[PDB]
């Protein structure tokens, strides 16, 4: 596991790995908000 | 206000969202 | 190239041939031409194939009582594996033909013909001046043969488990890769009947609709179905099209490269079960019996 | 500042398709997306040593980063034990601050700096057809990664050390002193057969010959890259490459899915730089031990076991005898000149062997999309599908869609070279041009 | 009265703002009470064996069937 | 009603011709 | 459940830190 | 008032002009029995996917609500002891108990017979939209071949077998289970019309595929075509060898190849329906029986269907109360 | 210390948020990068500092 | 065998350099009008 | 509203429920 000072922090850590997913889902709302330009 | 689009969108989506529901409520079922 | 006067250079490169070359051509017709040939004539006579290393000769020449539609040219012998078998290898052309050298032959030739089939494609995109995306298109169907002839083998480790090249020996080759890898439960395989079932749908339907307006087409459509179509423009029509059955192969395609590796489909075995433990059945552990039929049987051993 | 379909000609799904021209904006998402990736990594690597049990072999909890960075030595003992998880958290952790660094750079020239910078910054300026700046970036990129392969070499050599698996007594963090800078053994592996056999570079079979390769690479690649820095390509290098952005993606595709699938290749097949203490068994190293380990049981209580390969050599028999080429450090020390030999199999097993095999037997890369572990036609008992088939699928998957994209891109660059990117000329056509009979 | 106005205006949020939960907790309710498994027929995990019958149902009748699935199930 | 299957059949004949009339009442009152 | 709690907070919060950016950005400034 | 010749307005009359007005969804004449089926039919295999099970007809929990997902979700067809009955909620078995004709299986039949009648009125809302604007109604005869797919596979053959029970149930799970069920008894691969059909799919997939690739290549730059005819042709001509010189032509081989190929399987499933079916080569069976050497992929099909058949019928087919003992079920190593 | 370390990590995390929700809209704002390169500046500043403070806890822990 | 061994060997190596010469000799790629 | 807020929401409404769907396939009924 994390080691002992970080082990709180393990929730967050469960959730960075997916965040490029977000960035391509980021790319494609800022599309739609710019309406498809 | 009731018109045919009104109706078939209402059928569609009614029992769709009620069917979600049901999936999602049986998501946390016991076992 | 250069020769006499670049005259095999003009030749090679001209289009007034009947069937563009192409310096793709000068790789693809000897590969494709030598797959051909030792194809029709394993079919037609060669001694049976060990397919397996069990001493069982598995035969599938017509001349050893076979029909077309059984008659195969037998996988490479599991004892060679994936290890490179061409003639000057064996110990003699009989024995080259007892442990299925011609398949290797004819897989590794037509493999490279199709792979310069797919380069010819786009030297007369090039040529006549368009844009050159049928290759890629084309990229579909020849990813899938390698798939099934190359990646599948290099997965397993042997090319006995390539598809043989036959009518009843691909359908045995379905059959024993769905046994082993369930097959029809991998979503890549699903994604692929999709692709293909759409491709056959929109082929039809752009059939029909393009005939019946060629009274010499979007309204009929749009009425029939409720949201309309968002393919207006008879550009957006075709690349749509095209994109449909070509990814849908596509991901067959990997689909297959995936399961060489060893990752079956979905295994939804003992999913549901009852509230002491007993295992309730569905429709996928009868999958899962069918599966276990196949698997027993084919461990002839 | 994202302009439109209008002012460049490209669609939003097309949309990065207008960055071709503009040099700061594509620098921009380039960094970016390096930022992207060393965020990946690092997160990933948090994820797995949050999620990774020391105990527990790393395959068995379908980790992928923590063999990569076991792999070079950092935490491992003897055997593939794990001494201490902290090299792994600070490897995550280091790239997951310079993937912020490298985001925040990335959103700069992007967002807001100079959109072309071809006459602010004339050493970062570049025009795709100017051969010699394009060369330039070759050139220290080239540098840079022949940097990189020196830094492997330094660690491997005189650093804690590189993990060889093909130690004595299983494996561990071994230094490399005389690395095989022997110019015919390096270049031999390129010419092996890529077939069953000799196996291409898959074939390495210790570590000396990968840190000598990696040697050879990066001296190769500095000397490289001083060459482009310093000269402009020949006329037939001029003649024979289209010269711009998209082709040059194209060259980069098509290289970059064939390194897709090598790498598919030597994950599912190669045991030394993917040791199989880290990564799993070896598909054909999982068969083996299977029937090794057949072998050691019901000797405990030949012919049953042991069969004649087709050259000639003693292999195992059955349905594994399509893997006899494969080559383990817990099998060869019991292999002999003529294949395996019956006296070392007789005496000269150790336990650890025997363990070895079992575990390998065990976690075999049989495997399916639910993660569950064994043949298709097997209850959900197990959860584990071996990271060697993890990393092989993606990464032929990765290859074969990049290799598509190598084909796009390279017809849609001769095309604009050529002029036909945005169709056939209305007026004439080359056809019409040409005798009716086709 | 197209859909870009009528998703736009927020005439049509609020009156589906207590239909749309409404409707979903309706279904949760259908579901967590257990009327679904009454009205549907579908066993509880708990009673898909009986005492009585401890493998997988068979009906044989095809007229007197009604009898043999109340017989079958836990009726 | 001979049979409670008859009986159950003309119920179902009666329920259908109901179902047939309705939408051609509704049909004929949204016509105008 | 407390540390299940924290990661959903934690998912929330990431998928909102890019939406919160485009709306800014809509509504102040109007770059986008 | 309006009519061919000065004939009074009568009630069809405005009821053909509210139906088919040109509204957001063509309704017209053939919707009143497109709609109701094609709704009942969606909407009654949902509900058999999420609540209604499979137990006491097939012995199985395949549903939303027992723990199944969307692909091993299914209506369950009827079990064999209900034979050809149609079940409906007023039949002689479940005598108008929805719950007991869920449990008998009617949903399945429910589903199956509404979801006809919606493919006949949507072949007929093909035909009233195509003569709306005046076109040939070639969609609709294009659509012929799915229907009359799903009238040989869901209706004919489960009317020429021994009940409803073999029908395909609508699942993804239970479709593979009805696809593996073909292979292993029917041999339905070797079967020339199946042979032919997926020829059909798989050449009107390539069609699809390449028409869509060349329409978009051959496109031109910057009332009239959008692509070059002529180049296309000189392609196809020094690649392959044959092209096709007409638009006209072309689209009607893409409409024929699909449409050919599902109307011969669908007369291939006909065969299957009374176990017509081009099993095996009875001299090849005859030649590997007398000669146990001999042994080719057509033979090894053969021990394939067998074991799935010996496998599978015990759990597919629990009517028959099949009770195979180890010894006896096929196996590879027996042989 | 331990709780010293975790504070110091949660304002760190704090402040990366902000950065996120703060760096993009003062770029593509009109006007935003011009005068608040302080600001932003001041931020990215704050940030590496409390990275590498908060290392130097971990090397004491 | 060494004998067809050599011949294979010969002529993929004629065909392989006729390829790589060939594409060598097309002329590259260029806008007539620009 | 706008309407790309509109779909953003509805779009995140539908990926939680397929998370949710797919977390019930872990956990849960079906999930052995
Ligand atoms: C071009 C492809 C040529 C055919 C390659 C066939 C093959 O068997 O190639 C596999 C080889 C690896 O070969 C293996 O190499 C192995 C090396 O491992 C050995 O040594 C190792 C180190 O000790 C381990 O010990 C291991 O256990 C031991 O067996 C063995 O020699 C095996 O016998 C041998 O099969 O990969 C390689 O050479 C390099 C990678 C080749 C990639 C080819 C993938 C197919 C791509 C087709 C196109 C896809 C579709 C695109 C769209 C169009
Ligand atoms: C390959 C990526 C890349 C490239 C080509 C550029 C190029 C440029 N940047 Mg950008 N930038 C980047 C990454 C990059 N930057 C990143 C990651 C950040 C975030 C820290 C920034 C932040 C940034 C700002 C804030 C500014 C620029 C500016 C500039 C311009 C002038 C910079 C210069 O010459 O000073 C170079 C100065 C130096 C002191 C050189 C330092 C080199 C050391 C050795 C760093 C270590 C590099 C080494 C190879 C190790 C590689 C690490 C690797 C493993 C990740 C130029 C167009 C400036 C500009 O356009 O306006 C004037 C400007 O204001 N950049
Ligand atoms: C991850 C891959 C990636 C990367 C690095 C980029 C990068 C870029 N794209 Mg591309 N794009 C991508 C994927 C990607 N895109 C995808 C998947 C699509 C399909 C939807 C597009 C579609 C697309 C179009 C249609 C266009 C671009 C454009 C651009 C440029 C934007 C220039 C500008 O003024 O910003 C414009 C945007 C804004 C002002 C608002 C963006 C604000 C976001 C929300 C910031 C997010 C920051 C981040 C989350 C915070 C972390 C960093 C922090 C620590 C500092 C930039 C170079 C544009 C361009 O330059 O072409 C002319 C353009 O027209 N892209
Ligand atoms: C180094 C890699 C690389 C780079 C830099 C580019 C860059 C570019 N490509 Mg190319 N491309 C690549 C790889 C690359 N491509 C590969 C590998 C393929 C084959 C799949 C393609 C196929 C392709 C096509 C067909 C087209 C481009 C186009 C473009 C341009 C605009 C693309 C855009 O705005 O994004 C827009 C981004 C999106 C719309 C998002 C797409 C989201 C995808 C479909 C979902 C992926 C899901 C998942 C991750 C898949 C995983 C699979 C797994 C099994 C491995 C730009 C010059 C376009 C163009 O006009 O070029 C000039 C164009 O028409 N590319
Ligand atoms: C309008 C479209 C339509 C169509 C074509 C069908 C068609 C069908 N439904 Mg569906 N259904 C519909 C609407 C429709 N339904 C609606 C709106 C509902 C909701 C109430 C249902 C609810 C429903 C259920 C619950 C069931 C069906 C079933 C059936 C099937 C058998 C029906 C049958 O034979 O008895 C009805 C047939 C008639 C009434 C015959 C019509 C001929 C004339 C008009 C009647 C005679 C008139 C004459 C003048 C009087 C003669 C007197 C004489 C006796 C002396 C059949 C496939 C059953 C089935 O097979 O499921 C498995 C079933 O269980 N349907
Ligand atoms: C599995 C493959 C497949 C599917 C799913 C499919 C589906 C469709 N094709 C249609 C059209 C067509 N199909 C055509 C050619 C083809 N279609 C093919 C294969 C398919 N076609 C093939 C191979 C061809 C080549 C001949 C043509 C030419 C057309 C059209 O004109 C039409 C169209 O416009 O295309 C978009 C639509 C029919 C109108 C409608 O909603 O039904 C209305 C009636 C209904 C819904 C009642 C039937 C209900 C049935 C029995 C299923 C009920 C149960 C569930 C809903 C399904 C269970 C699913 C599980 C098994 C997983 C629909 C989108
Ligand atoms: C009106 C239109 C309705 C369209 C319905 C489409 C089918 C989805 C039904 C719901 C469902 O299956 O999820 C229901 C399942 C429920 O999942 C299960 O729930 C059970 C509840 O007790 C248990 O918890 C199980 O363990 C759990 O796995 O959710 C999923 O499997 C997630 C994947 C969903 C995949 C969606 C379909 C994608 C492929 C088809 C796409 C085209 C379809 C539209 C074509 C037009
Ligand atoms: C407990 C039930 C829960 C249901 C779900 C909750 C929502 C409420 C839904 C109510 C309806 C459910 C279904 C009834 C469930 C139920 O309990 O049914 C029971 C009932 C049968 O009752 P009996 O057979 O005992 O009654 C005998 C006689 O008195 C009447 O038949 O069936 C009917 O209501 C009539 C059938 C439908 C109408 C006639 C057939 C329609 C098709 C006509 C087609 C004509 C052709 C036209 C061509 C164009
Ligand atoms: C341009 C743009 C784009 C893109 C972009 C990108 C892609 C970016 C990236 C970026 C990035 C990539 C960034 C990053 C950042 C990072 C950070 C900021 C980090 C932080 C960290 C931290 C804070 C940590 C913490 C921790 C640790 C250390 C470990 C343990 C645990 C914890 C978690 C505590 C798009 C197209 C969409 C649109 C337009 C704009
Ligand atoms: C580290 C390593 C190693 C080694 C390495 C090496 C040695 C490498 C090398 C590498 C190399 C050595 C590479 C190469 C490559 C090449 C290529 C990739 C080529 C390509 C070509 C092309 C592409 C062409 C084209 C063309 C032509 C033919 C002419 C005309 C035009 C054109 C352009 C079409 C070792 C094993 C020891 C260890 C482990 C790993
Ligand atoms: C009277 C009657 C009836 C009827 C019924 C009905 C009519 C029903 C309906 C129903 C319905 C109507 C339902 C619906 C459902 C729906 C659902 C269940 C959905 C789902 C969806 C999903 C799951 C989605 C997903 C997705 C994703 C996530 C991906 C992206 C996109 C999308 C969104 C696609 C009954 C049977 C009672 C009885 C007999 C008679
Ligand atoms: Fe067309």
């Amino acid at each position: 596991k994390l080691p002992e000072a970080y082990a709180p922090f393990a929730p967050i850590v469960d959730v960075l790995p997916v965040i490029p997913v977000f960035f391509i889902l980021l790319a494609f709302v800022w599309q739609a908000a710019v309406s498809f330009r | 206000i009731f018109t045919v689009r009104w109706l078939a969108i209402h059928g569609i989506a009614v029992p769709t969202i009620f069917f979600l529901g049901a999936i999602t409520a049986m998501q946390f079922i016991q076992r | 190239n250069s020769s006499l006067w670049a005259r095999f250079c003009e030749w090679i490169t001209s289009t007034e041939n009947r069937l563009y070359i192409g310096w793709f051509g000068v790789i693809m017709i000897p590969c494709l031409l030598t797959a051909t040939s030792v194809f029709i004539i394993a079919f037609i006579a060669a001694p049976p194939v060990d397919i397996d290393g069990i001493r069982e000769p598995v035969s599938g020449s017509l001349l050893y009582g076979n029909n077309i539609i059984t008659g195969a040219v037998i996988p490479t012998s599991n004892a060679i594996g994936l290890h490179f078998y061409p003639i000057w290898e064996a110990a003699s052309l009989d024995e080259w033909l007892y442990n299925g050298g011609p398949y290797q032959l004819i897989v590794c030739h037509f493999l490279l013909g199709v792979y310069c089939y797919m380069g010819r494609e786009w030297e007369l995109s090039f040529r006549l001046g368009m844009r050159p995306w049928i290759a890629v298109a084309y990229s579909a169907p020849v990813a899938a043969a390698s798939a099934v002839f190359l990646v599948y083998p290099i997965g397993q480790g042997s090319f006995s488990d390539g598809m043989p090249l036959g009518i009843s020996g691909t359908f045995n080759f379905m059959i024993v890769f769905q046994a082993e890898h369930n097959i029809l439960m991998h979503p890549f395989h699903m994604l692929g009947v999709a692709g293909v079932f759409g491709g056959s749908l929109f082929s039809a339907m752009h059939g029909s609709l393009v005939t019946s307006s060629l009274i010499r087409a979007h309204g009929y459509f749009g009425r029939l179905i409720f949201q309309y179509a968002s393919f207006n423009n008879s550009r957006s029509l075709h690349f749509f099209l095209a994109a449909w059955p070509v990814i849908g192969i596509w991901f067959t395609a990997l689909g297959l490269s995936t399961m060489a590796f060893n990752l079956n489909g979905f295994n939804f075995n003992q999913s549901v079960v009852d509230s002491q433990g007993r295992v309730l059945n569905t429709w996928a552990d009868i999958i899962n019996r069918a599966n276990l039929g196949m698997e027993v049987m084919h461990e002839r051993n | 500042g994202g302009r439109d379909q209008e002012t460049t000609g490209f669609a939003w799904w097309s949309g990065n398709a207008r960055l071709i021209n503009l040099s700061g904006k594509l620098l921009g998402a380039h960094v970016a997306h390096a930022g992207l990736i060393v965020f990946w990594a690092g997160a990933m690597n948090l994820f797995e040593v949050s999620h990774f049990v020391p105990e527990k072999p790393m395959y068995e909890q379908g980790l992928i980063l923590l063999p990569h960075i076991a792999t070079l030595g950092y935490g491992v003992g003897p055997g593939g034990e794990i001494i201490d998880t902290f090299p792994y958290f600070v490897s995550g952790v280091l790239h997951l601050i310079s993937s912020a660094v490298l985001g925040f750079g990335g959103v700069y020239h992007s967002l807001i700096g100079p959109e072309t910078l071809e006459e602010s910054y004339p050493f970062f300026g570049y025009v795709w057809k100017d051969k010699n700046k394009m060369t330039n970036i070759l050139g220290y990129h080239l540098i840079m990664l022949g940097l990189g392969a020196w830094l492997l070499v330094w660690k491997a050599m005189y650093f804690g050390g590189v993990y060889d698996t093909w130690a004595p007594g299983g494996g561990d963090v071994r230094v490399i002193t005389n690395p095989t800078t022997n110019a015919a053994v390096i270049f031999g592996y390129l010419v092996k057969s890529p077939f069953g056999g000799d196996g291409w570079i898959c074939s390495v079979d210790n570590m000396e010959d990968i840190i000598g390769g990696h040697i050879w690479i990066g001296t190769l690649e500095i000397l490289g890259g001083i060459w482009h820095i310093y000269t402009t390509p020949w006329p037939w290098a001029r003649r024979a490459f289209v010269w711009s952005g998209e082709a040059y993606l194209s060259y980069s595709l098509g290289a970059i899915g064939v390194m897709g699938f090598i790498a598919c290749c030597m994950s599912w097949f190669n045991n030394t730089a993917y040791p199989s203490e880290f990564y799993g068994p070896t598909g054909p190293e999982a068969s083996q031990s299977q029937a090794f380990t057949f072998l050691v049981r019901d000797q405990r209580l030949l012919g049953k076991y042991l069969m004649r390969s087709p050259t000639g050599e003693i292999i195992f028999g059955g349905e594994t005898m399509r893997f006899w080429d494969f080559r383990g450090p817990w099998l060869e020390p019991l292999r002999g000149p003529n294949g395996l030999d019956l006296n070392k199999l007789k005496n000269d097993i150790q336990p650890w062997q025997e363990r070895r095999a079992a575990e390998y037997m065990t976690h075999a890369p049989l495997g399916s999309l639910n993660s569950v572990g064994g043949v298709a036609t097997e209850i959900n008992a197990v959860n584990f599908v071996s990271p060697r088939s993890w990393l092989a699928c993606s990464h032929f998957c990765l290859g074969f869609f990049f290799f598509i994209g190598h084909l796009w891109h390279a017809g849609r660059a001769r095309a604009a070279a050529a002029g036909f990117e945005k169709g056939i000329d209305r007026f004439d056509e080359p056809v019409l041009s040409m005798r009716p009979l086709d | 009265r197209p859909f870009s106005d009528i998703l736009t205006s927020i005439r049509y949020w609020v009156i589906h703002s207590i239909t749309v939960p409404a409707l979903f907790i309706a279904g949760w309710l259908f579901v967590s009470t257990g009327l679904a498994y009454d009205v549907f027929g579908t066993p509880r995990p708990n009673e898909y064996f009986t005492e009585d019958r401890q493998e997988a149902p068979l009906i044989t009748d095809r007229f007197n069937a009604l009898e043999q699935v109340k017989k079958l199930s836990g009726n | 009603a001979v049979t409670p299957s008859l009986k159950n059949f003309l119920g179902s004949l009666i329920a259908g011709a109901t179902v047939l009339g309705g939408i051609a009442l509704a049909i004929t009152a949204v016509s105008k | 459940n407390i540390e299940l709690a924290l990661t959903l907070v934690s998912l929330v919060l990431v998928v909102s830190a890019g939406p919160l950016v485009v709306v800014l950005l809509s509504a102040r400034g109007g770059n986008l | 008032a309006i009519g061919t010749y000065q004939e009074k307005r009568t009630w069809f009359d405005d009821a053909d002009d509210w139906l088919r007005q040109d509204r957001f969804v063509f309704v017209g004449w053939s919707g009143l029995l497109l709609f109701p089926c094609a709704y009942f039919a969606l909407g009654g295999w949902l509900t058999g996917t999420t609540f209604v099970t499979s137990w006491y007809t097939h012995g199985l929990a395949t549903s939303y609500l027992e723990g199944c997902n969307f692909l091993t979700a299914a209506v369950s067809t009827p079990a064999n002891s209900m034979a050809h009955s149609l079940l409906f909620v007023w039949g002689p078995e479940a005598q108008g108990d929805f719950t007991r004709w869920c449990q008998l299986g009617g949903l399945w039949a429910f589903v199956a017979l509404h979801g006809a009648f919606g493919l006949i009125g949507f072949m007929l809302r093909q035909f009233e939209i195509a003569r709306s604007v005046n076109l040939r109604p070639y969609n609709a005869i294009a659509f012929s071949a799915p229907i009359a797919v799903f009238v040989s596979v869901f209706l004919i053959y489960p009317l020429g077998q021994s009940g409803w029970f073999f029908a395909p149930s609508f699942g993804v799970a239970a479709i593979f289970r009805f696809i593996l069920f073909f292979q292993g008894f029917h041999n339905w691969t070797l079967n020339p019309f199946h042979m032919m059909g997926v020829a059909g799919v798989l050449g009107a997939a390539l069609l699809c595929a390449i028409h869509g690739a060349t329409v978009e290549n051959t496109l031109f730059e910057d009332a009239e075509e959008t692509y070059s005819m002529v180049t296309a042709n000189r392609f196809w001509s020094q690649i392959f060898g044959v092209a096709f010189s007409n638009k006209r032509w072309l689209h009607f081989f893409m409409l024929l190849v699909p449409v050919t190929g599902l109307w011969m399987s669908a007369i291939g499933v006909v065969g299957l329906a009374l176990n017509l079916r081009a099993y095996d080569f009875v001299s090849q069976e005859i030649r590997a029986a007398e000669d146990p050497e001999f042994e080719t992929f057509y033979t090894k099909n053969i021990l394939l269907n067998e074991g799935i058949r010996a496998w599978m019928a015990a759990q597919d087919q629990p009517h028959e109360r099949l009770v195979f003992p180890e010894e006896v079920l096929p196996r590879g190593n027996a042989l | 210390m331990t709780s010293i370390l975790q504070v110091a990590l949660l304002a760190l995390i704090f402040v990366s948020f902000a950065l996120v929700v703060g760096v993009p809209v003062v770029f593509a704002t009109p006007n935003g990068w011009t005068d608040n390169k302080g600001a932003v500046f001041s931020g990215l500043s704050l940030w590496l500092l409390l990275v590498f403070v908060v290392g130097i806890l971990n090397s004491f822990v | 065998m060494l004998t067809l061994k050599i011949f294979v060997y010969t002529v993929v190596t004629f065909f392989v350099c006729l390829f790589i010469f060939g594409f060598l000799s097309n002329d590259p790629a260029r806008n007539p009008g620009k | 509203i706008p309407l790309w807020l509109v779909g953003t929401v509805v779009g995140t409404l539908a990926i939680g429920l397929l998370a949710v769907f797919f977390y019930g396939s872990y956990v849960g009924l079906g999930s052995s």
